[PDB]
């Protein structure tokens, strides 16, 4: 991945143009590199959402609602 | 001689001797109504008050 990206950013230094197969190889390698950094963050509760009464919360510990964030 | 020490038993009574104690003064004097139930670990770890 790194080599193909460097080659793409460097070929123009020698007055040359890329070819379709090199482009396809670079795209495949870049996709393979990018599939490792994927995270897909999850959306937490709003923080004002009520907690169901079946969760058996405590009245004075402010467990009736989700913490939200921080 | 009579050796009848096996006719008795060693007994430890179910009584506790008194211990030592301290005094609680500072907690009763400092004000508590201002901070009471204003900070929650879920919401954060800091709260602020405005000066006059």
């Amino acid at each position: 991945a790194v080599g193909y990206q460097l080659l793409l950013r460097m070929l123009s230094d020698y007055s040359l143009e890329p070819t379709p197969q090199v482009l396809s190889n670079a795209q495949r390698s870049y996709d393979a590199l990018m599939t490792d950094t994927l995270v897909v963050p999850s959306m937490r509760r709003r923080g004002d959402f009520p907690v169901g009464q079946g969760n058996k919360y405590d009245v004075f510990t402010s467990d009736r609602y989700y913490p939200g964030d921080l | 001689p009579n050796n009848l020490d096996s006719n008795v038993s060693q007994i430890v009574l179910k009584k506790f001797l008194p211990g030592f104690m301290s005094d609680l003064v500072l907690a009763k004097t400092v004000d508590r109504q201002l901070l009471a139930g204003e900070i929650n670990s879920s919401t954060g770890d800091s709260v602020s008050f405005k000066r006059p």
